[PDB]
């Protein structure tokens, strides 16, 4: 049941190859074009494409969201 | 004018009016002036706003993109 979970993980990235600055290698920036976003900035930009922009993940298990239709 | 020179390659400079010795151009309108030729600047070194630093004036612009 998990298992072929991650292999859905592994097709979501393997999706997003095929171009050369890579989407998991820059910050996007604020809605003021003047600095990355700030969880971006303190963290790693590759944290910012697999907890934020990948999974969406919240900060508990005890609430969940909604269905996140690009990994459906 | 420029002082304070240093080894690591660092200086001071404030600009005057042309034969006014006593008129500083103000910080904030140097400020702009670099602002708008810093592309110039840097091509003459053969520098790349990491290696050439005013410090107090920061770059800003660039937002990425092109998948429609
Ligand atoms: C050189 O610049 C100074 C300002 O730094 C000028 O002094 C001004 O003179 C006018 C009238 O003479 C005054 O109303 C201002 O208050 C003065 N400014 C200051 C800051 O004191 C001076 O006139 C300039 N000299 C020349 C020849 O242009
Ligand atoms: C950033 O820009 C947006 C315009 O979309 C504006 O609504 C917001 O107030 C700005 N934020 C700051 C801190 O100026
Ligand atoms: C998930 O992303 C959507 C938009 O893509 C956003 O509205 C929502 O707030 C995000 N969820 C969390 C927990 O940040």
């Amino acid at each position: 049941l998990y298992y072929n979970t991650i292999i859905s993980w592994i097709m979501w990235y393997l999706f997003n190859s095929f171009q050369e600055p890579l989407p998991w290698s820059d910050c996007p920036l604020n809605e003021n074009q003047t600095g990355y976003v700030d969880e971006c900035a303190r963290s790693s930009p590759v944290d910012y494409f697999w907890y934020r922009e990948t999974l969406n993940i919240s900060t508990s298990i005890s609430d969940s969201g909604s269905i996140q239709w690009w990994m459906l | 004018r420029v002082a304070n020179l240093k080894p690591r390659i660092s200086f001071n400079f404030f600009v005057t009016a042309p034969k006014n010795v006593s008129d500083i151009i103000p910080r904030t309108e140097v400020e702009k002036a670099i602002r708008m030729s810093r592309s110039r600047i840097n091509d003459a070194f053969r520098l790349n706003d990491n290696s050439l630093e005013f410090l107090g004036i920061q770059p800003t612009l660039g937002p990425p993109n092109q998948p429609p």
